């Protein structure tokens, strides 16, 4: 009768305060039939209901209201590259979702809110026009139509007040730009408020760095065109005087270093003011008071100005805290991993004075350790005293190394088996396990490498490889032979430096030949061993067990992996047969790739890559035809087929290759030439000698953003392999050749593609200078490099 | 581990060492054991041998 | 002459019609993939390896690594795919008597257009530069630089049917018109002399087919099961070869090859990082037939 | 009905396995979040995630329903509960894979599982579980020693004879009758030998004569 | 090779501030809190100072600070000499 | 990418009067797309006309031959050769033709032969025309200062801050005098009555929309020329509204819910304008009820309407020139004479009718 309370139902994105007002009847009328009627049409029109149904409920009416039509469809038709999607999550990101009602009024105010929205980030998109469609049965469908206009772009950036510098040196530091790249400059013509930000610290740095410690931006101002298609930026900046730093002094608590840290200051006069140079200070002086233990210093500089005298000095308030000594190092969030994996990688010492250089050090070598998805560190100050901390380092064990087990069977292939297991701290401890594993009908490769990284505390790693690898000699023969070579190496390496690494080891090698090719370098190798074998009978049997000392070298300082650009990277195998061996000889194979940039913005790199290779017998013996050098192919020497640049086969009159699709097959085989015959397939030589010459550009056509994963070069390289052991004589085949001078050289142009499949390679090659038996291979592709 | 009446892990109610005090040598003592890791003496009913009874409620 | 001779010549023409064959089937599996993950952006990349078999003693042995850009745009109401790709095919056959090596650099344009009522168009063009080095029982035919390029427009039509919210099929059709340029070869010997001359042609193929797809999602044992079985046939088929030579004129017919393709895949992913997969294909009922190319991969990470 | 489903996942979790009865109890828990009638089902749910390999699935279960019922009858049972959750998780080598010996890896579980186990004898000595949680306690108390004593060994070998000698200390303060801390004392009274102190190895070297095992 | 940095850092201008007859709390303040101390009886804090920078000898000074259980510095034992 | 656009080309032709295409001439190497407020504006038949990197043509009424022509290259380094980047309209008086440009430099330039008379730096870049009146040269600049220069050194100043939102409309309203005092716009959309010679009498009057935010003034900036007639001045804000204000009281304001960025007529009853969503209309100088709209030119981006001979001329995007009848509304004649579009306002006066394309063509038509 009279109302008391007026209540209503289920507004979740309704507002149940503005119901009352926008009810007529308010609390304290009273109401007659009629008027029920009239708030029941009001509360109906107000255009957020669909029923109203107001009881009078003895003295309080009980509206118990229904919302307009749930949301059920959004309709997209965007055209134009609006990136659709990306719009229709942004409108439900930033207001009604599904489940959301959707009311009448509110198509003004979706109109109205995406305009404002538009107009405070800068940019302006064509508003949607998210009209509300009624559907029966409490559902409605949204229908966006799209007007479409996008990416107001920017067309100029303006500098004003600016006297002593151009406009377009200002504008190439920018991330804002109306620049087109090509292949060198960049720019973003989307208008994003960060990104003009951005431009406006660099622009100040800028002008910090070049002298003037008075540069101030008055304004930075952001138009619209009429159009909507057009933006401007305008930035009103106002120069000073040019400063020169007269002297720098240092004041406060330097805790007696004074005689260190004001000899990394007090930069000499005539040098102008610098804004980054003073930050570098401030660095050096913190580094300076951590490498003693102060891991919280304050360090101010503040600068002091001269408008009489036109110059700056620097006022450096250093205060060094107490030292922090750390009392635990804990290493949470490792289930599988060992602690002394984690605890071994430390730099920072517990029970020493914390080097937060040190800590980071420490965070570094465990994700170069790469078992772990992300590892941070916290510096928790122990409850109780100053001058005590524990380093906790949080992890993520992944799940690293993987166990894959192909298998094919195909019609002119049987079961072709593959299987490999790496695994990465095998049964958590430090150990890496790699097992390699292939079956087929022509190839058994087995191998098991297990390698201790850490033997020695000092960082020694201890590996042992056991190999089985057993290759048939397929129809139609290249010099092929059943080889069935199987051993173990062990190898203790060491580094001597934080970028030389050296190592020895020892290795038995068995090695069994057999059906192989008579031909005149393999056999000058048998000969030398004790076996003279049938000349012209192709059954063989050389079984070796060889006992080699290996030993290496190993320089690394490459500035990042995958696309090195600076730094030098050494490495040098060697091995000599120790005696009680079958055979004896001695190998060198020396690799060096050496970047040099050209260029502060590292993309103009020259690569000088060597790859020198020597070895011979000892006493009357000779190194073995299976371990010869091989040139040419995507690693050395490109533009030639892999394994064609060097000496060739000399076949004597044979008795049975197989069979070779050619009538000849190898030498005489079957009838054929009685004279000895010339080759043109590699039997590899005792030397070799490989340069390139790479230049590097950044990509011709590319998007900056992928620029590191891809890297565009051009190169030359020249390559030659020699035999040391080759006594000249007259043959009817092969020329005499222990020349080293013969060089092939060749030149081109080289890609390489980061790709899901790996670093993907591929290079278009010309050899220009190459010589007879020799193969071409105009098109290289590879994994790696 | 094990999915049956026995641990879903390994056994840690029969598998155990025993633990045995430090004497403290004349003319000195043994550091202070403040440590939270004590373990309160037992008196109620016994459940260790093959027998785990740990049906739900 | 010799009819090693003449089997290398023909062997010399066929290898080419066998390398365009394979990198038609080949380049539909793009556009397969492309269309079952229902679109992607970025950079991509692709392996594949295949093997065929022709009468004669004739095997062929396939390696191909697409590399390539792909973009997604939405217009009207359809989901358009923009891309560039790079291929790289080593290739090597067999003939018992001749035996080929070739190397493959393949440029193509590629656009596909899903459209929201059930139905895409695939549209390939692509340019293949041949080389290729090979070996002959004479100095005749040689070893020597073979250099031939192909030009090929690919076009599916193709309908999207879902049959279930996890089971779909799919009827499409596809029509890859190809031009190679004609060729002849005279004997390099002066002791044995032979000349094969072909038509110049263009190899036209049709294929229709009706995939398959259906899903068995377990509790986490999201399983991926797709099959296809398809017709490829010759309409405008390989060019017939004349031989002349010292025993006279000859005419050998030119290849017309109607050949079945059962395709089936498996993706099972039973957990995190924890997948089984499987593809076979099998060709049958032709002179040159796709054989088992049928590989399993497991892959458990600890 | 919902008396036929509990009746049926009583079948499947006593007579069949876990996993079968984990999908029916889950068919109860999905109407009943909040709903009535689901504090015995979140019980067996405990029971049959613990049991299914499932232990974030059975702690979150435990920390629901410790929420919805501050004080129940069973309360041991839930306290034990979490602690033989923990226990499992230390001791990781679980779903196909194992470790030779994990006391070298994390404790942090350990710990939890040891506070629990604890926090349970302290506040319910009368219960049935109080001999196996005092069991699995003392195995908690030699894992986390064990766990000191190995980073003390490592900072032997390293040369960190303050980091051994402070490790060595805190594991006498806090487990001075766990064998651990036996095979520790020639690490103290190595450490103090490397360094200038032979006060401090002489009374490392008395302790070690007065009893060590 | 790693660098192997033990106990507190010590300085030959604060280590002569100690003086016999210091509350322990002031020896806290001019030197920070000890990392080794003794923990059997007698209340003694030993500041050492060990250096290795991976091949040079080790640097060791032994500050041993006994102090009185009242917690006043009785004996001052300053042993520079390396390891 | 591709949008709605909006835009039909309207079929229907009546060239009665065909317009002669006369006396062009390239001037400079066009604006381009850069929003400018360039127009070619004519004082004794003498037209001076600029386009932007300091390119001054004047030229011949009656033909494109030019009367004196001139380069600029002063204050940016005379060795670099910057572009000055005109932006302010030629606005000529005095025997000074004054031009603004987005190197914060006003330039007036001599009638005779291109006299560099005085480079006057102003705070903030110059995009509008420099209306001198009193012996001021009054100058807004987007850095939302008003200027005041002499007519003889430049030496004359006194800088007024108007509001400035941080999303400004690009262009900035014309000071137009009225009792010797400059009833300016602004881009918080006020219309500023700074008196001459003072930096007071402003009775900034809000004209703005209200709703949203940014939507108040960088959806609605007066970027248009406040119209003065009968004692009453007229301002459009782009989405806001038309809004009379008196000059004695100036907080008394009129107004129909009616938009525009483009400058509009306004004679006697009649205030023809053009809208921002590009539809012509004629409106009831009391109220601003439509006496008829022409509406078939949506989205082509039109140009400010001119009266010559009796028709209203707009200018599109495309390049086509619209005659319409002010009586009814509908169109008397098209004809385009460009393909680049004009984005610039026409003059109409001395009767000729001119128009400056974006390429820097400039167009006179006969009716």
């Amino acid at each position: 009768f009279v109302v008391k309370d007026i209540h209503f139902e289920g507004l979740q994105r309704v507002a149940v305060g503005a119901a009352l007002l926008s009810m007529p009847v308010r609390t304290g009328d009273t109401v007659n039939d009629e008027d029920i009627s009239n708030t029941i049409r009001a509360l109906f029109a107000t255009g957020n209901f669909e029923d109203v149904r107001v009881l009078r409920d003895g003295d309080t009416l009980l509206v118990q209201v229904k919302e307009r039509p749930t949301i059920a469809s959004i309709t997209f038709s965007g055209n134009k590259s609006v990136k659709d999607d990306m719009l229709k999550q942004n409108l439900e990101a930033s207001g009604v979702r599904v489940g959301e009602s959707l009311d009448r009024t509110t198509i003004a105010d979706i109109e109205k809110g995406l305009e404002d929205f538009y107009y405070s980030v800068g940019k302006y998109s064509a508003s949607v026009k998210a009209v509300v469609t009624p559907l029966p049965r409490n559902r409605v469908d949204l229908k966006l139509v799209f007007q479409e206009g996008v990416s107001a772009e920017i067309q100029q950036i303006n500098i004003v007040g600016n006297h002593a510098f151009t406009t377009d040196e200002l504008i190439s530091h920018f991330q804002l730009r109306d620049e087109v790249p090509w292949w060198n400059v960049v720019g973003d013509r989307k208008y994003q408020k960060q990104k003009l930000a951005g431009d406006l610290e660099t622009l100040r740095s800028y002008y910090l760095d070049r002298g003037y410690a008075r540069f101030n931006i008055d304004s930075t101002q952001v138009s619209l065109t009429p159009d909507k298609k057009g933006i401007y930026v305008t930035v009103n900046i106002t120069e000073g005087d040019q400063y020169k730093l007269s002297g720098v002094e240092v004041s406060g608590n330097l805790a007696g270093h004074s005689a260190e840290i004001e000899q990394l200051t007090k930069i000499e006069p005539g040098e102008l003011y610098n804004g980054t140079k003073v930050t570098k200070m401030e660095d050096d002086i913190k580094k300076l008071l951590g490498r003693y233990g102060y891991a919280y210093p304050r360090v101010q500089s503040m600068p002091e100005i001269n408008d009489a005298d036109k110059t700056v000095k620097l006022r450096v308030n250093v205060d060094a805290g107490n030292r922090f000594y750390v009392r635990k190092i804990r290493f949470e969030g490792n289930d599988t991993s060992k602690d002394a994996v984690l605890r071994r990688e430390m730099r920072q010492m517990e029970g020493a004075w914390l080097g937060s250089d040190l800590v980071d050090q420490g965070k570094e070598r465990l994700n170069r350790l790469g078992f772990f998805e992300t590892v941070d560190t916290d510096t928790q100050r122990v409850p109780g005293s100053p001058d005590q901390v524990d380093v906790v380092y949080k992890v993520k064990e992944r799940n690293t190394g993987s166990f894959n087990f192909g298998i094919c069977y195909g019609t002119e292939s049987g079961v072709s088996f593959q299987a490999g297991v790496q695994q990465d701290n095998w049964l958590g401890t430090g150990y890496a396990v790699g097992i390699n594993g292939t079956k087929n009908d022509y190839q058994t490769y087995a191998e098991l490498s297990v390698t201790n990284p850490y033997f020695t505390v000092d960082g020694v790693s201890l590996g042992g490889r056991l190999f089985y690898n057993d290759f048939q000699a397929d129809d139609a023969d290249l010099s092929d032979y059943t080889n069935k070579s199987y051993g173990t190496d062990v190898t203790l390496g060491f580094p001597i430096n934080e970028y030389n690494s050296l190592r020895a080891g020892l290795g038995y090698v068995h090695n069994s030949l057999s059906n192989m090719q008579p031909q005149v370098a393999m056999w000058r190798y048998l000969y030398s061993m004790g076996e003279h074998p049938s000349t012209s009978d192709q059954d063989n049997s050389f079984k070796t067990d060889d006992f080699t000392f290996n030993y290496g070298w190993t320089y690394n300082k490459l500035d990042r992996g995958y696309f090195p650009t600076d730094g030098s990277r050494v490495n040098l195998t060697g091995k000599v047969t120790i005696p009680g061996s079958d055979n004896e000889y001695y190998k060198v194979t020396l690799d060096t790739a050496t970047y040099v940039p050209i260029d502060d913005d590292h993309k103009w790199v020259v690569l000088g890559r060597t790859r020198w290779g020597y070895g011979d017998g000892l006493g009357g013996k000779e190194m073995p035809f299976y371990e010869n050098f091989y040139a040419g192919g995507s690693s050395t020497v490109r533009g030639f087929q892999s394994n064609t640049i060097g000496p060739k086969a000399v076949y004597f009159p044979h008795q049975a290759s197989n069979y070779d699709p050619d009538y000849d097959y190898e030498c005489a085989t079957q009838d054929g030439a009685k004279d000895l015959c010339k080759s043109d397939d590699a039997v590899g030589g005792n030397a070799m000698a490989v340069a390139s010459l790479e230049f590097i550009t950044p990509t011709p056509f590319i998007s900056d953003k992928y620029a590191n994963s891809v890297r565009t070069s051009f190169f030359w390289d020249m390559g030659t392999v020699w035999d040391t052991n080759w006594d000249s004589s007259q043959y009817s085949g092969y020329p005499d050749y222990s020349d080293p001078s013969n060089i092939r050289m060749s030149a081109g142009i080289a890609l390489q593609w980061m790709s899901p499949l790996g670093p993907l390679v591929f290079s278009y090659a010309q050899p220009f200078k190459k010589y007879d038996g020799d193969k071409a291979e105009q098109f290289q592709f590879n994994i790696g490099k | 581990s094990r999915y049956k009446r026995q641990v879903s892990g390994d056994e840690a109610y029969l598998e155990a060492a025993p633990l045995a005090e430090l004497h403290a040598p004349a003319g000195m003592i043994l550091p202070v054991t403040s440590g939270d890791y004590a373990i309160p003496v037992t008196n109620g009913s016994g459940a260790v041998g093959k027998a785990l009874d740990i049906r739900p409620p | 002459a010799n009819k090693e001779a003449t089997r290398n010549a023909a062997a010399l023409f066929s290898v080419d019609y066998k390398a365009f064959l394979n990198e038609v089937n080949n380049l539909n599996k793009r556009m397969g993939d492309l269309r079952d993950i229902n679109g992607e952006a970025g950079a991509w990349a692709r392996i594949m390896s295949g093997t065929g078999s022709a009468s004669g003693g004739f095997s062929d042995n396939y390696t191909h690594v697409q590399v390539g850009v792909d973009k997604k745009h939405e217009l009207d109401g359809l989901d358009l795919f923009t891309g560039f790709t790079v291929t790289h095919t080593d290739s090597s056959a067999s003939a018992d008597v001749f035996s080929g090596k070739t190397k493959s650099v393949g440029a193509g344009l590629y656009a596909s257009a899903m459209f929201d009522s059930g139905a895409y168009i695939d549209l390939i063009g692509k340019y293949v530069h041949h080389d290729n080095e090979y070996t002959a029982t004479f100095a005749g035919l040689g070893t020597r630089d073979y250099s031939t390029h192909s030009w090929y427009a690919g076009a599916e039509a193709g309908y999207r049917y879902h049959v279930t919210e996890d089971a779909w099929i799919e009827p499409q059709a596809e029509l890859v018109y190809g031009s190679v340029s004609g060729k002849q070869f005279a004997w390099k010997d002066q002791g044995m002399h032979l000349s094969m001359k072909d038509k110049d042609y263009n190899p036209l193929i049709g294929r229709t087919g009706v995939d398959v797809g259906k899903s068995f999602s377990g509790k986490d044992w999201k399983v991926t099961a797709r099959a296809g079985l398809g017709y490829q046939f010759d309409l405008l088929a390989n060019g017939e070869t004349v031989l002349r030579d010292a025993s006279g004129e000859k005419r050998i017919k030119g290849e017309k090859d109607s050949r079945m393709l059962m395709s089936v895949g498996l993706n099972a992913e039973i957990r995190d990082n924890v997948r089984f997969g499987l593809e076979f294909e099998k060709s049958a009922f032709g002179k040159y037939n796709v054989d088992n190319a049928v590989c399993a991969n497991f892959r458990y990470s600890f | 009905p919902p008396n036929e489903i509990y009746a049926t996942a009583q079948q499947k979790l006593q007579d069949g396995n876990w996993r079968q009865a984990i999908t029916q109890l889950e068919a109860l828990d999905n109407r009943y979040p909040f709903g009535p009638y689901s504090q015995q089902v979140q019980l067996d749910l405990i029971y049959a995630y613990y049991k299914n390999a499932d232990l974030p699935l059975a702690q979150a279960a435990i920390d629901r329903f410790i929420r919805l019922n501050p004080t129940h009858p069973n309360i041991d049972y839930v306290m034990y509960m979490r602690g033989l959750t923990n226990m499992a998780l230390d001791d990781s080598a679980l779903q196909g894979f194992f470790g030779v010996d994990r006391s070298d890896r994390d404790p942090q579980h350990a710990r939890a599982a040891f506070s629990d186990f604890s926090k349970l004898v302290r506040g319910y000595p009368n219960s049935q579980y109080t001999t196996d949680a005092t069991k699995r306690l003392v195995f908690l108390k030699d894992r986390l020693a064990k766990y000191e004593y190995s980073v003390a060994e490592y900072y032997t070998e390293r040369g960190a004879w303050v980091a051994v000698v402070n490790r060595v200390e805190g594991m006498l303060r806090d487990y001075p009758d766990t064998q651990a801390t036996r095979d520790a004392l020639p690490l103290m009274e190595n450490a103090y030998r490397q360094m200038q102190m032979n006060a401090q190895a002489e009374k490392v070297a008395k302790i070690i004569a007065a009893n060590s095992s | 090779r790693p660098d192997i940095n033990q106990g507190n850092y010590l300085t030959a201008n604060d280590v002569s501030k100690i003086r016999v007859g210091m509350t322990q709390q002031q020896v806290a303040y001019a030197l920070g809190t000890p990392l080794m101390s003794d923990p059997f009886g007698t209340n003694t804090w030993f500041y050492v100072f060990r250096q290795q920078p991976g091949h040079e000898g080790v640097t060791q000074q032994t500050l041993t600070l006994t102090f009185n259980s009242s917690g006043v510095l009785t004996n001052i034992d300053n042993k520079p000499a390396l390891s | 990418e591709e949008d709605v656009v909006k835009m039909s080309p309207l079929p229907t032709v009546e060239n009665q009067f065909t317009p002669t295409t006369a006396w062009s001439t390239s001037v400079g190497s066009g604006i381009g797309n850069f929003y400018s407020n360039l127009h070619p504006a004519l004082a004794d038949n003498v037209v001076y006309a600029a386009d932007r990197a300091g390119l001054v043509k004047a030229l011949n009424a009656d033909d494109g031959k030019e009367i004196w022509s001139v380069s600029l290259a002063e204050k940016d380094g005379w060795f670099s050769k910057e572009p000055a980047l005109l932006s302010g309209g030629v606005t000529v008086s005095g025997g000074h033709v004054y031009i603004g440009s987005e190197k914060a430099q006003v330039y007036a330039l001599n009638t005779s032969d291109g006299t560099v008379a005085w480079q006057t730096k102003v705070a903030g870049e110059a995009l509008s025309r420099p209306v001198v009146s009193d012996g001021l040269v009054l100058i807004h600049t987007s850095n939302g200062q008003l200027q005041a220069l002499n007519e003889a050194d430049g030496a004359v100043k006194w800088t007024v801050n108007l509001d400035m939102p941080s999303l400004s409309l690009r262009g900035e309203s014309a000071p137009t005098t009225a009792f010797g005092a400059a009833v300016v716009g602004g881009d918080n959309g006020r219309v500023s009555a700074v008196l001459m010679e003072q930096g007071q009498m402003i009775w900034q009057q809000r004209i703005s929309q209200a709703t949203g935010s940014t939507e108040i003034d960088r959806l609605s900036d007066v970027d248009t020329t406040p119209v003065v007639v009968n004692g009453v001045v007229f301002a459009l804000a782009y989405n806001g509204n038309l809004t009379a204000l008196d000059l004695r009281s100036g907080q008394i304001m009129w107004k129909r819910e009616l938009g525009s960025v483009n400058d509009f007529i306004v004679d006697g009853n009649r205030i023809y304008l053009v809208d921002q969503n590009d539809r012509v209309m004629a409106l009831t100088i009391d109220g601003g009820v439509t006496l008829w709209t022409q509406s078939d030119l949506l989205h082509r981006l039109l140009t400010s309407p001119v009266l010559y001979n009796g028709n209203l001329v707009v200018g599109d995007s495309e390049g086509y020139l619209h005659w319409i009848n002010v009586e009814d509304g509908r169109f008397v004649a098209q004809q385009k004479v460009d393909s680049s579009g004009f984005q610039t306002e026409p003059v109409a006066a001395d009767g000729k009718l001119l128009i400056q394309a974006k390429d820097g063509t400039v167009y006179s038509i006969t009716r």
